[PDB]
RNA sequence: GGAUAGUGGCCUACCAUGGUUUCAACGGGUAACGGGGAAUAAGGGUUCGAUUCCGGAGAGGGAGCCUGAGAAACGGCUACCA
RNA sequence: GCGGUAAUUCCAGCUCCAAUAGCGUAUAUUAAAGUUGUUGCAGUUAAAAAGCUCGUAGUUGAACUUUGGGCCCGGUUGGCCGGUCGGAUUUCCAACGGGGCCUUUCCUUCUGGCUAACCUUGAGUCCUUGUGGCUCUUGGCGAACCAGGACUUUUACUUUGAAAAAAUUAGAGUGUUCAAAGCAGGCGUAUUGCUCGAAUAUAUUAGCAUGGAAUAAUAGAAUAGGACG
RNA sequence: AGGGGAUCGAAGAUGAUCAGAUACCGUCGUAGUCUUAACCAUAAACUAUGCCGACUAGGGAUCGGGUGGUGUUUUUUUAAUGACCCACUCGGCACCUUACGAGAAAUCAAAGUCUUUGGGUUCUGGGGGGAGUAUGGUCGCAAGGCUGAAACUUAAAGGAAUUG
């Protein structure tokens, strides 16, 4: 206030702002590999789904969509990248 | 505000806020001058020796006189930490 | 930027808009409609000479109480009938019916002057010899 | 405009004073005359290869182009061998210090050496009174059609 | 919808100065904004500014001091005719001794005294004192 | 902010700075293009295909891994539909609104929503028609639009 | 094609269906001849120009024409109207 | 607003004020008027946002495409000296503008005519120890524009310039005795003539003509019917 | 034009009241009030406040969406759920305090960033009456709607606040 660093804002009070009102806008969503031990290989999923994503082979499930992030189904794991 | 040949004409070069650099004019009986005493070895505040700061009425009314004092004095060596430039 | 189109090629809209709103100016409207020539007992002219029909005693308005000595006059270029004041103490003695008087405006753009209700004119000359000269007595009315 | 027939009038359509002697056997039947208008306006091949007559042609006719040279955009191509072009321009009004879009429609004769369509931009040369209203003649087509075939069907 | 990007940056600069600030994030920046801010800085009414590159249209962080009373944009880029640079500066400049009217000419975005020495003219962009 | 209401809500995708990468993304241009075309064969829309590719596969943006917008990929391999898809879904809607209004002539609200939709149709169509993707003289009309969409 | 000193629907014959218009056509008003100009002095404007110079039009109102290089003339003729 | 009995507004006398060979009146118009508002108005309650939404004409409309650096050429003010018999120019110097270059960089383009300019050099030298300086023809500049052929995306803006009646306006000169004016007049050997003038400015919108390439539009290559050869 | 017509109830009739009382109050109660098919297009149709865009200041509530949690309560075997709590951020309906700033003031986060006068655009007003009258055009079955003057008259009409 009165004088402040607009070019180097603290990543704390930048983390709080709106995805469009940041210094250079970018997403707040992420991808993740998901597994269901019946299979040995993994599927790449977006955090906000819309489409209820099904695995490679087994007609299983993975996630049912919502107003935002997807809800991964029961017994599943996920590393993020 | 000189004149034709040299000669500084026109009286009264007014003060100036150290926070905004807007003029401090006469009828502003709400601006302020803060004398900050230069100390020396082991306490001892040296009477008749100050680092001074002028603050305009606008800033004090706006509530920015504390925060702007911190910034002004700290980047003048009589404070460390306290103030952050980012936020 | 309230109202007016600010842009660089809207000179048409600005001109027209001015044209339209000039009409709300009472004297532009008068000048363009030709009211001068159409209404108004004079022709638009500065003066007009007429004939004295009868001598009237108009009672003044409030809060004044007088009798305002006027003349009904019929304009020679119009036949229009017009009630006109005879100014100064006396002077109504100077007129008489059927005489030929030079009426002028009252200096109020139309509009009646003071307390004389609905008199928008005044007598300047009778019989070609001007009230003022007669009142002071520099002149004397013609023979008949 | 024209097209077809050539000889489609009660009068014989001929170029004046361009004799083709019948004794002299020729392999081109009719002898044709042409020129160039000047100001660097190429007399297009459709005027020299053509067979039409148009005495109001600036290249194959009896009219000289001189004076103004203007351009407009073709808005009417319904009169036989003549068009009407629009000439927009901004007029400066001082009092308000801005402009206002104006326009005028010039009637202009068009030789059948040009295939003109509404929308094309055309360059037009002044010439002697051709008709009651026509004081200009098309001397260059600076357009084409405006990507007409690029509106074709699906894949 | 956004109608003059020059206007937004300028006004924003003005609300900053009046609110007693020293910095200001303007959006969305353009060549014309850069060159206005460059003539403003060429005469010290602002300090140094900084173009941050979002992969869109841009952002500018202007560092400003406080010798700026007002910097305005003349919204219809009126055409000025070498004689009329006189009447413009007369209209909106506090004095003959100082202040600049900046405009666009075919010899570049430049203040009126520059445009006078260079002896060119064109359209009027804005002003700053 | 919003043309046919007074709502002002900001809401969109926030596109990333990184115009290339994900680096962690293996595959190839070859791969996803063939994925695009196989789904286009399935009858999906470029919107539908982008979403499906963005969650079920790893396609952050189809335009980054292949320097080509999905609609151009569909166009090149000769899959572009007759009209664009935003104009389609608008017309499709107007069709359903109208059908509902043929059934319920007492729903004045639907009439008002039909005007708005149709006006949006006509302005969009006018844009497309300016930029030559719709044949100059292409016009929407209720009698032929029901037949159009289906 | 005729007519003109000559271009031109200027006019006639045949043929076509064109021309102008909210960027205001067409019509109505003007106590309207147009310009150089005049009055009003921060500027931007507002108002005015029958009238010493330039252009146009008329010679009570219309039309017609003789003479002639030049007039549709009026301090020319011819006819009608007043 | 004055006048109904001590009228500062009437009718007069006195005195006094303002303008003065002039002063009052009426009508119009201009200023005052930011009460027509482009500059430059106002519209919650004073005059004034259409009950509401669509919407054509109209006006308006996000950002982005040669930016940056290097070298040369010559101007016009200003300083510190003046060398000089008030003005003079070279070097020392900044300041502010103009032109052309090289950086991947059409300048419309061929085919000669023409060359002013150096990558030249052919000699060496006037002269400060030498790149301070130009005459000077024998390998090596295009564009400075002639003229012929072949073609060219369209505009707006601005600059300068031509074409530009007089009187009017602005304005220089000139002592109509002053002045409004007028364009005269001024010098001697005033016996046999000598001579300065009769400027300059504005003159816009449109059309013409040249320079600019920011700001605004416009056209281009996507069913390649694209570009060069 | 059909239906419907319980309720209340312009009209009308009455009882009282009053000097009068065509009212106010009481009673009866026609039309209407309800619905269908058509008309009509006006309300203080009000926030008496055009729309789109930018910027300028603190605060606690609240509605919808979302994110974050080894938060609470719900028991079962931990969860999952659901409701609840805290932090955040969008878009809402609002209030609070401020007032840098605006106004003639009442007041106003716009009615602000306006003589230091220019983001884009639409509409309206130019002293009071005369008068939303006259006239024409147009729309309607009608009642009426839209468009809409002038002659004349007049020095105030008006706004907000203060004191009585
Ligand atoms: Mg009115
Ligand atoms: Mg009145
Ligand atoms: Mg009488
Ligand atoms: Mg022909
Ligand atoms: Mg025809
Ligand atoms: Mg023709
Ligand atoms: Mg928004
Ligand atoms: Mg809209
Ligand atoms: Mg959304
Ligand atoms: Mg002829
Ligand atoms: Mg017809
Ligand atoms: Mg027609
Ligand atoms: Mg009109
Ligand atoms: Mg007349
Ligand atoms: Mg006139
Ligand atoms: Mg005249
Ligand atoms: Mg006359
Ligand atoms: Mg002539
Ligand atoms: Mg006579
Ligand atoms: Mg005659
Ligand atoms: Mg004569
Ligand atoms: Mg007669
Ligand atoms: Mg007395
Ligand atoms: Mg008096
Ligand atoms: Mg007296
Ligand atoms: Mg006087
Ligand atoms: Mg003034
Ligand atoms: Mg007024
Ligand atoms: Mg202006
Ligand atoms: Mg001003
Ligand atoms: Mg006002
Ligand atoms: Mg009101
Ligand atoms: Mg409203
Ligand atoms: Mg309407
Ligand atoms: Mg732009
Ligand atoms: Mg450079
Ligand atoms: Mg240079
Ligand atoms: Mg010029
Ligand atoms: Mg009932
Ligand atoms: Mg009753
Ligand atoms: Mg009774
Ligand atoms: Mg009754
Ligand atoms: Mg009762
Ligand atoms: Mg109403
Ligand atoms: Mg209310
Ligand atoms: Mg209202
Ligand atoms: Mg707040
Ligand atoms: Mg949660
Ligand atoms: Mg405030
Ligand atoms: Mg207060
Ligand atoms: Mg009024
Ligand atoms: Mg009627
Ligand atoms: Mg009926
Ligand atoms: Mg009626
Ligand atoms: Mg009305
Ligand atoms: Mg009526
Ligand atoms: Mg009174
Ligand atoms: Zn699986």
């Amino acid at each position: 206030v009165l004088v402040q660093d607009l070019l180097h804002p603290t990543a704390a009070s930048e983390a709080r702002k709106h995805k469009l009102k940041t210094l250079v806008q970018g997403p707040r969503s992420y991808f993740l590999d998901v597994k269901c031990p019946g299979c040995l290989n993994i599927t790449t999923v977006f955090s906000h789904a819309q489409t209820a994503v099904t695995c490679e082979s087994c007609s299983t499930i993975l996630c049912t969509p919502t107003g935002g992030k997807a809800k991964l189904s029961e017994g599943t794991s996920f590393r993020r990248k | 505000m000189e004149n034709d040949k040299g000669q500084l004409v026109e009286l009264y070069v007014p003060r100036k806020c150290s926070a905004t650099n807007r003029i401090i004019k006469a009828d502003d009986h709400a601006s302020v001058q803060i004398n900050v005493a230069k100390v020396d070895e082991e306490g001892r505040a040296i009477p008749g020796e100050y680092v001074t700061y002028a603050l305009s009425g606008y800033v004090r009314s706006r509530g920015e006189s504390d925060d702007s004092l911190n910034r002004l004095a700290q980047n003048d060596g009589l404070l460390k930490n306290v103030w952050s430039y980012s936020r | 930027g309230k109202g007016k189109p600010r842009g660089l090629n809207s000179a048409r809209k600005l001109r027209v808009h001015r044209r339209n709103n000039r009409w709300a100016e009472n004297n532009y409207k008068k000048r363009l409609l030709g009211t001068a020539f159409k209404s108004s007992p004079f022709g638009g002219s500065s003066h007009a000479k007429g004939i004295v029909l009868e001598k009237l005693g108009i009672e003044s308005k409030q809060p004044n109480s007088a009798i305002r000595k006027c003349v009904r006059v019929q304009l020679i270029k119009n036949g229009k009938k017009v009630t006109a004041f005879v100014p100064n103490d006396g002077c109504l003695n100077f007129v008489d019916e059927n005489d030929e008087v030079l009426l002028a405006g009252f200096g109020r753009k139309g509009k009646a002057k003071g307390d004389i209700p609905g008199v928008r004119f005044k007598v300047v000359k009778v019989s070609g010899v001007s009230l003022l000269a007669l009142w002071k007595e520099k002149k004397e009315k013609p023979r008949s | 405009s024209t097209e077809l027939t050539v000889q489609s009038e009660r009068a014989f359509q001929k170029q004046p004073h361009i004799f083709n002697n019948p004794k002299v056997k020729t392999s081109k039947r009719t002898k044709r005359w042409y020129k160039n208008a000047g100001l660097g306006f190429k007399t297009p091949k459709t005027a020299i290869e053509g067979s039409y007559i148009d005495k109001k042609c600036p290249f194959t006719g009896l009219v000289s182009i001189r004076g103004k040279i203007l351009t407009g955009t073709v808005v009417s191509t319904k009169m036989h061998r003549t068009i009407v072009i629009r000439r927009a321009y901004l007029h400066y009004i001082p009092k308000y210090n801005r402009y206002e879009k104006r326009h005028k429609n010039v009637p202009v004769h068009v030789s059948p050496a040009f295939r003109v369509q509404v929308g094309d931009i055309v360059t037009v040369g002044q010439c002697r009174p051709i008709s009651k209203t026509v004081r200009f003649n098309v001397v260059k087509v600076s357009a084409a059609a405006a990507x007409x075939x690029x509106x074709x069907x699906x894949x | 919808t956004r109608s003059s990007v020059l206007a937004d940056a300028l006004n924003a600069i003005n609300n900053a100065e009046k609110t007693g600030k020293r910095q200001v994030l303007i959006r969305p920046s353009s060549k014309v904004i850069i060159k206005f801010l460059q003539v403003m800085q060429k005469h010290g009414y602002i300090g140094e500014f900084e173009y941050i590159d979002d992969h869109r249209s841009g952002k500018i962080v202007v560092q400003l001091n406080g010798r700026l009373n007002k910097c305005g944009v003349i919204s219809p880029r009126f055409n000025v005719k070498i004689g009329d640079i006189e009447k413009w500066t007369a209209n909106l400049l506090p004095a003959r001794q100082f202040g600049y009217v900046i405009l666009t000419t075919s010899a570049g975005i430049m203040d009126h005294e520059e445009a006078r020495r260079k002896h060119v003219s064109g359209k009027i962009l804005g002003f700053v004192y | 902010g919003r043309m046919h209401s007074a709502g002002k809500g900001i809401s969109s995708s926030a596109i990333p700075y990184s115009r290339n990468a994900p680096a962690w993304f293996k595959l190839s241009s070859e791969s996803v293009i063939e994925q695009i075309v196989k789904y286009a064969r399935k009858g999906l829309t470029p919107s539908q295909i982008g979403v499906l590719l963005r969650d079920a596969h790893g396609v952050t943006q189809a335009r980054v891994i292949t320097g080509n917008k999905i609609m151009r990929i569909l166009k090149s391999n000769g899959l572009a539909p007759e009209i664009p898809e935003d104009l389609y879904y608008l017309i499709k809607k107007a069709v359903s609104v109208r059908k509902h209004l043929e059934r319920n002539r007492k729903d004045k609200d639907a009439k008002f929503r039909l005007i708005l939709i149709e006006s949006r149709i006509h302005r969009l169509a006018r844009y497309y028609r300016t930029v030559a993707v719709l044949p100059p003289n292409w016009k929407y009309e209720s009698a032929t639009a029901s037949a159009l969409v289906n």
